[PDB]
């Protein structure tokens, strides 16, 4: 498990040299915009249930073959599994947002996902559509300018979008 | 040609071995059946003229448009109906050849292998040569084993055209 | 790394083209080598050798390409492989014997199988013989050799893996192999699945590791596993025999083990006698 | 590839004792009904194309999910493959009928077919249903009591049904 | 094996075609001659012991040196006489197998293949077995087409030894 | 695992249509001959020990290499293991016969059994021969016409043979 | 294929450095005893055919079940193969003797032989017995004190035994 | 694993013949040379710590890249593991020396080791060099004539070197 700070330390340890002034400056920038990071994590986790539920309804409205008999999200057991996996991806993305890097996301929920879904028969393209639906919803709720102090958050928004996209690209 | 005798010879040739009793049994069977086949072929060729003309008229009646529609593929002109008769005669000659050869070899070498391409290029509808062959199958005038074997060859041709 | 992998010495190419195409001795060598490669190192008895082909071979009327085709279409070859195996397995054997490689993707089976279904087996062998690959790597005057080991031509990486499934040793013959009488590279070929390299036996215990993914852990860990520091190493084993409570069950299998426990697990496995096939990070 | 006669000979060779009188009588019985076997294979081969075509149209009428988009017998290429794999089975079953032994059918067609199909993901159960459709078609065509000298051929019909059933069970 | 039935099946299989009338006719011939073939096989096996013993004595008379000259290849010892009886028994058993199989298949699979290799390494001159097979051909006491089939297979073995 | 009833229900659920009248008639036919299935299983299970013992003696007489020193079925420990596995195969086949479907046989016994023997170094061909010996012995004992109410149980006997054949083909 | 000189060179190449005085002395010992090596290989090659033939007769006298009907050295084709394999083992051992290293013996001949025999069903233990018969015969032939200039040769004879032993153990 | 006596017994049991007089005299030679074997193993085990420590110092002096930052012995955890593995090799080799056979050395050591280092990333060639350093140390400590009853021990020393070499070459 490597967060941003751990990543910098690990690279510096590979070289065997003390952190350069540039690396120090980068991590100082990270901490000076830390409140934004934790605020985004808080907003995503506060609406997690609604995010996953709305995105699921949208996915099954866009691709009815999934919920038709025979489709891979049918018989109510596989439906539960599908909702579970959507929320699992959301949970690991939230971890990644707090950490600041995608290491956790790529290690613990993206590493073998493609092969497992391929073997299961789960359509990976559909899963990518679902995670992009979640991406838009979470981005909007975190970026809502009403309800909190104004400021700039665009870099963090781009980062969260990047992590959702990483998941979508790996599963499909 | 794909004669039973010749096929056995080729099978032994590819292995380089002298003809064993298996091949000899096969050719003996062909000799034993050849009596009926040759009588049937003699009968069909002695009566060939009637069958060829009757088949020509049969297709002219089943498909009247073919003898009243302008185009080289059609038999409206006297030269065209002569060519139609000539082709029907070719089919009958091939059936006699395959009767005496004891297999479908002659038919496959001088017909079948190529009929699809030519029927598309020269606009020779297979239906014409289906109905004519059915007339021949019904008016052949054979009886007994001759009837069945000759009709087998004619239906081979029918099922190859379509 | 030569001896363990099995490629003892496959390090030259035996042509027969010469002013002395017979060369009075070299032709004997070429004939032997063709028999070894085309018939899969089968022990051909003297009486059933294809004498007719060799006649034209020395005469120069036929080239080495024609000789290889003659053996491939002769009933000598058909009895060993063609008639007696699943058709897809026969396609694999043709690729091994004529083009010296293994199927790189499913499209190969599609094409060759369709030829067999419509045109006949003779046409299938024809396609292998006159494919651009045979025309280039070999030259109508060069006995086919296993070029799958070398990667120069341009091929999917999986090819290397797959060829080691077909070649199970210098001594081995495809008429007589551990998994013989059934498809060796069929289930994998449809899924484009890689295969762990099973080294052939060499003066030590051998345990042919079948790898049906029907009941095995995935290649990746697909989780955090135990969660201990470090990643998850996948350990395979074949010969588990000592602890048979109902009968051990699934004697050949793999276990995904977290890094810290590997040592312990290793000794356990060694206690049962299975020789670990591979330890791959997941 | 061993026929009935060759099967008995090979087993006797494994023992190493001259064929006994009982074995001779058994083989003689097989030859005594051989004409029936020949007629059966002749009739089935003459209608092979119609057998597979009718059985295919029935299979896709009773299991429409196959020809619905996203199913296994869709895109017109896989449809061609499906027809090919039905006629292949019919051909090797005809071989087995003529031989009198199922060795060819079990060694060159049924040996590993199940594994190939499940790796492909194509439903093996549906393949078995198709085999049964072909079974009823062929058994009706061959036993048609018209055109030839009448007799009792129920035993041979049972044997033909046995071959078809063996294939259907081995694939699914 | 190279059995008539199996050969027809293989011929159709290599070309990927349903069994054609030619192969069916061949197999029909096999069935028609099977009655005589099985009669001949019965006759050979009912007199098997007498034939084996007679052939052994025949080769002892034709080649007296084989009963005196010292060496493993010779039958001067009683153990060698037992071996000679066993091998002549092998040949007769194989001839009966070939008679029932209606082809040379059994002969080629359980004999002939590598016959030269073995006869060279163990120093077993083929002439011995050739004379023994001649005796079997003369004493089996068959008549008619059964006799001709049996003699054909025996002579196949004789020529293969040579 | 799916028994016969469960198999038809599962297929119907996968397609998403109420069980049709044809399927109902098929199941009624199965229950109409259910007593025969039960009798067959009872007869085979009460003679299990004799079946395996007779088949074993025959196998070792026909293939002496197994009991020769240095062979696989030697040292009296491997002999015990060989008998144990032969009876294991018989047990799972009896389960399959009672069920009416091969799912249990394919999920526990012959499931991944080829790999097991291939790794252990045992000849799989010999295992197949042993299963065939058991097949003839068991089918003879089960089809014994003396001792019970007469009738034609040939269809069920063919099914039992089919199970044994499936195992024999999956091990070799 | 590595010979003795090549073996030393390959180890030295793995470690870099430069050929040490000890390695030089070892190779000098090899060359000063080279005439012995060549004589031994010449004697074994000159009597190859009789060695194989005599050992074969002994093997079939000691283990008759191999040549009895149904055994793996039956049918005159497998007998030819068995003689071939005995001669091939002798040939590759002769190669090894001339080389002075057993790399050739394990790189081509013993490379895969074990699984080949395991799949064929041939009893490996019996093959080992046959190799040992050849071992005694060949070592006696080479160690025959009459016919050549006398001298110490026991080390070379033990080396020959070692090669034969390696093969026999790897097959069994 | 086996020992020397057990190895001879096991091979002779596989072949199925009472131990021959040749085998008896070989084993008697082994026991007459037994006290030497026990002395050697006692001396190597008593100096195990010094052997591994000196060899480690030498290895890191000859291959400095190992202990430099970013190398496979760096970080003080991998260094501990490396010393542990060198001692492990020594321990299994001492087992082997007492046993008189390399059965234990291949059954609970070296089997999988080769691939273990390739997976971890640790260079196996360096491991081989380390094993050779340990070989020199242990051979010297065992062969020191001072402090023990004088006699010949060269054969035992060559055997120990053989074990060490087997491990070092087969791990790389
Ligand atoms: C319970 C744990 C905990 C939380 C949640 C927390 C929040 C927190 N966020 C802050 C700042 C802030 N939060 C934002 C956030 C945003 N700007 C935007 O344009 C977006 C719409 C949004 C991203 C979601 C900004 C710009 C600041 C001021 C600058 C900064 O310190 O990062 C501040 C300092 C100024 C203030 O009082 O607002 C606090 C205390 N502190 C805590 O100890
Ligand atoms: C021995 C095997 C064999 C076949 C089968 C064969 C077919 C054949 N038919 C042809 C033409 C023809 N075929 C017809 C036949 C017909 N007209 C009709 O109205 C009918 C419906 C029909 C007869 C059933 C006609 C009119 C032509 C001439 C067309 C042209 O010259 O363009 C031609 C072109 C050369 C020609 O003018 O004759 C060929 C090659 N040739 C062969 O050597
Ligand atoms: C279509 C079947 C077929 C034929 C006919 C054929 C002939 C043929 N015979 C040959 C050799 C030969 N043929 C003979 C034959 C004879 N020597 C004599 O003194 C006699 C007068 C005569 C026999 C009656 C000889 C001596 C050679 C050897 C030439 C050599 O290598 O120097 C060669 C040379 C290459 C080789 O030996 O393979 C050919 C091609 N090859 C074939 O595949
Ligand atoms: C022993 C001779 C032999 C057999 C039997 C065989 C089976 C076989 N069938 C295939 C395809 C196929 N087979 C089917 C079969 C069916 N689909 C259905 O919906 C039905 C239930 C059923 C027919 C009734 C289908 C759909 C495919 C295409 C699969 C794909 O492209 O993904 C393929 C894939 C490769 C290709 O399409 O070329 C193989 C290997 N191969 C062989 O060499
Ligand atoms: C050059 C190195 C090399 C070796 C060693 C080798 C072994 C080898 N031996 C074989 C056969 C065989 N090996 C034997 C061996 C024996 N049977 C017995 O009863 C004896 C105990 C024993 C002899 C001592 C037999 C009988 C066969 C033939 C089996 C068959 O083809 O059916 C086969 C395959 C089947 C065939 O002959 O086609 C191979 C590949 N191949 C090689 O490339
Ligand atoms: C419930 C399903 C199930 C199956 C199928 C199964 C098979 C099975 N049989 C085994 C053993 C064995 N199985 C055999 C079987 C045979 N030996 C022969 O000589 C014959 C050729 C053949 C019988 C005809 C032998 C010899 C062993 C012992 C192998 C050894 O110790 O090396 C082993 C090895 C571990 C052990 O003995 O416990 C397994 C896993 N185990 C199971 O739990
Ligand atoms: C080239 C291969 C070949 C064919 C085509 C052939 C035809 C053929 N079918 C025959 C009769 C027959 N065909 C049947 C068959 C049937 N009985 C029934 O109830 C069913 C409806 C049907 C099963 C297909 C029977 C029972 C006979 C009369 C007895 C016999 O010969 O088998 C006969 C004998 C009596 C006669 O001359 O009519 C011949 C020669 N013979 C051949 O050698
Ligand atoms: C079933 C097919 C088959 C055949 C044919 C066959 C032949 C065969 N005969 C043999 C030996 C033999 N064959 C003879 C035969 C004879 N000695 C004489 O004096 C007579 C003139 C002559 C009778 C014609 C003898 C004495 C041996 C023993 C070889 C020996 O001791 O060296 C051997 C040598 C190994 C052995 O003893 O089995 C083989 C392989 N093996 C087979 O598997
Ligand atoms: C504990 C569970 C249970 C069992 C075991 C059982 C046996 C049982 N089997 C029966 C019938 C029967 N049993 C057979 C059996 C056979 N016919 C044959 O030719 C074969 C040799 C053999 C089958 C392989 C037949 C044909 C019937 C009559 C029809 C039927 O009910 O299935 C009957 C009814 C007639 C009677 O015997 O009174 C009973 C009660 N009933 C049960 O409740
Ligand atoms: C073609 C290439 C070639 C070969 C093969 C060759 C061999 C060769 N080895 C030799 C030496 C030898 N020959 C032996 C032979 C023996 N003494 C014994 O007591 C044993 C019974 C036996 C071991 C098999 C010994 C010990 C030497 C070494 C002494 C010397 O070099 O003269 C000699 C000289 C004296 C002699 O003939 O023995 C020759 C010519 N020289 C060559 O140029
Ligand atoms: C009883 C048999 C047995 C052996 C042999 C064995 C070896 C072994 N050494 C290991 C680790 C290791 N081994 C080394 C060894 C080395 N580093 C170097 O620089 C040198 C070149 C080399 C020593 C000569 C290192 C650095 C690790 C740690 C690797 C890691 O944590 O990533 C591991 C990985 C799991 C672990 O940390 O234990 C195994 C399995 N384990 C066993 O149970
Ligand atoms: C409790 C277990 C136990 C041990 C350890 C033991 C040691 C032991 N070592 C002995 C001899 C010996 N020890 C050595 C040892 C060596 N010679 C060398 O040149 C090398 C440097 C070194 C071996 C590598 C030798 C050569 C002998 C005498 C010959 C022999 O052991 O057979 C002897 C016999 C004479 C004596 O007392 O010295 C004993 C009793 N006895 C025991 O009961």
């Amino acid at each position: 498990m490597l967060d941003a700070f751990a990543k910098v330390v690990a690279q510096a340890d590979a070289r065997g040299e003390f952190l350069t002034n540039a690396q120090f400056d980068a991590l100082s920038n990270l901490v000076k915009e830390g409140n934004k990071r934790l605020d985004a994590v808080n907003r995503i986790t506060s609406n997690a249930s609604t995010i996953v539920a709305n995105a699921a309804r949208a996915l099954f409205a866009e691709q009815p073959q999934l919920i038709q008999p025979g489709g891979n999200a049918y018989t109510n057991r596989r439906m539960a599994a599908c909702l579970r996996d959507m929320e699992i991806i959301l949970r690991y993305v939230t971890y990644a947002i707090l950490a600041g890097d995608s290491s956790v996301l790529d290690d613990r929920c993206l590493n073998g996902l493609r092969e497992t879904y391929q073997a299961l028969g789960t359509p990976g393209s559909s899963v990518a559509v679902a995670i992009q639906k979640m991406k838009d919803a979470a981005i909007a709720i975190a970026n809502d300018p009403n309800g909190i102090t104004p400021g700039d958050c665009s870099a963090l928004m781009s980062e969260i979008a990047g992590y959702f996209d990483r998941a979508a690209a790996a599963v499909a | 040609m794909k004669t039973p005798i010749t096929e056995a010879i080729a099978a032994a040739d590819t292995q380089g071995r002298f003809l064993s009793n298996t091949e000899l049994q096969a050719v003996d069977g062909r000799f034993k059946r050849a009596v009926a086949s040759m009588e049937a072929a003699r009968a069909l060729t002695n009566n060939a003229q009637s069958l060829i003309d009757g088949a020509a008229q049969a297709v002219y009646q089943k498909f009247p448009y073919t003898t009243t529609m302008q185009g080289s593929q059609y038999a409206s002109t006297p030269e065209g109906k002569a060519k139609c008769a000539r082709d029907i005669g070719y089919y009958l000659r091939m059936v006699t050849y395959c009767l005496v050869a004891g297999g479908t070899g002659p038919m496959d070498e001088y017909l079948i292998a190529g009929l699809s391409e030519i029927n598309s290029t020269f606009d020779l509808s297979p239906s014409w040569y289906i109905e004519a062959l059915k007339y021949i199958k019904a008016n052949h005038g054979l009886t007994g084993q001759a009837a069945v074997e000759a009709n087998a060859y004619i239906d081979y041709a029918i099922n190859a055209l379509s | 790394a030569a001896s363990r992998l099995g490629t003892s010495a496959f390090s030259d190419a035996p042509p027969v083209e010469l002013r002395a195409n017979w060369s009075e001795e070299d032709l004997e060598t070429v004939i032997r080598a063709v028999y070894r490669q085309v018939l899969g190192n089968d022990y051909v008895m003297a009486s059933e050798r294809l004498v007719s082909a060799e006649s034209l071979l020395r005469n120069g009327k036929i080239t080495v390409r024609e000789f290889v085709r003659a053996v491939a279409k002769s009933e000598l070859y058909k009895e060993k492989f063609l008639y007696g195996n699943f058709q897809t397995r026969v396609i694999e054997l043709n690729y091994k014997h004529l083009l010296g490689r293994a199927p790189y993707d499913e499209s190969e089976v599609i094409f060759h199988l369709d030829l067999y279904e419509n045109e006949g087996f003779d046409a299938d062998i024809d396609s292998y013989i006159d494919s651009p690959e045979y025309t280039n790597s070999f030259g109508d005057w060069v006995v086919p050799y296993y070029r799958g080991f070398n990667t120069q031509p341009g091929q999917k990486t999986v090819g290397f893996n797959r060829i080691f499934r077909l070649y199970r040793g210098y001594a081995n013959s495809d008429r007589a192999q551990a998994e013989g009488s059934m498809s060796r590279l069929a289930r994998d070929l449809a899924t484009n699945r890689a295969n762990t390299v099973v080294p052939p036996s060499n003066s030590d215990t051998a345990f042919a590791y079948y790898t049906p993914s029907a009941d095995v852990p995935p290649r990746a860990c697909l989780g955090g596993s135990f969660g201990e520091s470090g990643r998850v190493y996948r350990i395979e084993v074949a010969g588990i025999r000592q602890p048979g409570y109902p009968g051990v069950r699934r004697s050949s299998t793999a276990f995904l083990v977290p890094y810290e426990q590997l040592s312990a697990k290793m000794q356990q496995l060694q206690r049962t006698g299975a020789r670990i096939i591979s330890v791959n990070p997941a």
